[PDB]
């Protein structure tokens, strides 16, 4: 978690673990389908609050609470998710998985656009960090994205 | 052909059927669709000789642009009865020249991939089976099935998966193909 005192692992037995810094068994959560892609939401003024988003194999990407309880998301998916990347400040969510496209949605889960097709799965993608000086202005529209496909290629 | 394929509903036509083909062959026995259809009546018969006597007659003739089509048809069914039985070299020489002859032909490829597959080379048999699935778009599922187990027994787990997800979102009545293969893939995955 980005306030670094929470940690969360999933299991392909379905089992999703939130535990603290003593690695203690904080919550459980017992599902029927592999967990491949978990992230912490970043910390906000607006929210101050963290919830974790973890993608199910059943085409599922759920939101689940520190005690564990779910919050009924449960939003559905055309395809099995593979990663799942938070943007900073918390305002996009870059997802990939099965039909070899990468895409963008709001953390609310509107589709925005899809970013590449590149004819297999992709592994692992992330987004570029940026930093805002003290009362920094600019439009900051540059979005900058990596990717890493099965073939074995390196894109941005 | 409408008499032997329409079943018991008269059970003389397809003797009557037999007389008419055999009268014809006696003014004409060079015509190639009479002996394919007194082949398919003695294969409807129980006759095993004189199939493939039949067979082997219509073979020696020569190929006549005419009459290509009806050929093709005769030597598909002469390659089955060769891969009825354990005389596979035969079938492979009848499956390379209708290969040789035609391009888009469906059970050729089929039945060539469960050749290979049956002699355990995976890759031809995956190929075949891949471009025979390719032919009839996205529609069976019995040769899906077998182009994911060769896939699996070849250690090309994300191909597999993505016909066991293709299959299952098609025909959600195949339990089979779900404990078999795709869990496999899944855990051997990472």
């Amino acid at each position: 978690s980005w306030d670094g005192l929470y940690l969360g692992f999933g299991t392909m037995g379905g089992i999703i673990g939130i535990r603290n810094r003593a690695l203690e068994q904080l919550a459980e959560i017992q599902r029927s389908f592999p967990i491949w892609c978990m992230d912490w939401t970043p910390i906000t003024p607006d929210y101050q609050n963290s919830v974790l988003v973890v993608g199910v194999w059943e085409q599922s990407i759920a939101h689940y609470n520190i005690q564990g309880q779910q919050l009924g998301s449960d939003k559905k998916l055309t395809y099995d998710p593979i990663d799942i990347n938070f943007s900073t400040q918390g305002e996009f969510l870059l997802v990939s998985g099965t039909n070899n496209k990468c895409t963008l949605y709001t953390r609310e889960g509107g589709f925005l656009i899809d970013v590449a097709t590149k004819n297999d799965w992709v592994w692992n993608n992330k987004l570029k960090p940026v930093i805002k000086e003290a009362g920094s202005v600019a439009v900051q529209d540059q979005l900058h994205v990596a990717l890493t496909t099965n073939d074995g290629e390196i894109s941005m | 052909y409408v008499f032997f394929l329409g079943g018991p509903r008269y059970k003389g036509g397809l003797e009557q059927g037999l007389k008419n083909l055999n009268d014809i062959l006696k003014t004409n026995n060079d015509y190639i669709p009479a002996m394919l259809a007194l082949a398919v009546g003695k294969f409807i018969q129980k006759k095993s000789t004189d199939a493939k006597n039949l067979l082997k007659l219509l073979w020696k003739r020569q190929y006549t642009t005419e009459y290509g089509e009806d050929l093709e048809r005769a030597w598909l069914l002469s390659a089955d009865s060769f891969i009825a039985i354990q005389k596979y070299d035969s079938a492979e020489e009848i499956l390379k020249k209708c290969l040789k002859y035609n391009q888009s032909c469906g059970k050729a490829e089929e039945y060539m991939g469960l050749i290979k597959e049956k002699e355990q080379s995976y890759v031809d048999a995956a190929t075949h089976y891949e471009k025979a699935y390719k032919l009839t778009n996205e529609k069976s599922a019995s040769i899906a099935f077998r182009l994911s187990f060769n896939y699996l027994k070849a250690k090309r787990y994300v191909d597999c998966i993505n016909i066991c997800k293709k299959i299952l979102v098609l025909f959600p009545n195949y339990p089979k193909i779900e404990k078999d293969c795709l869990e496999k893939a899944r855990q051997a995955l990472k």
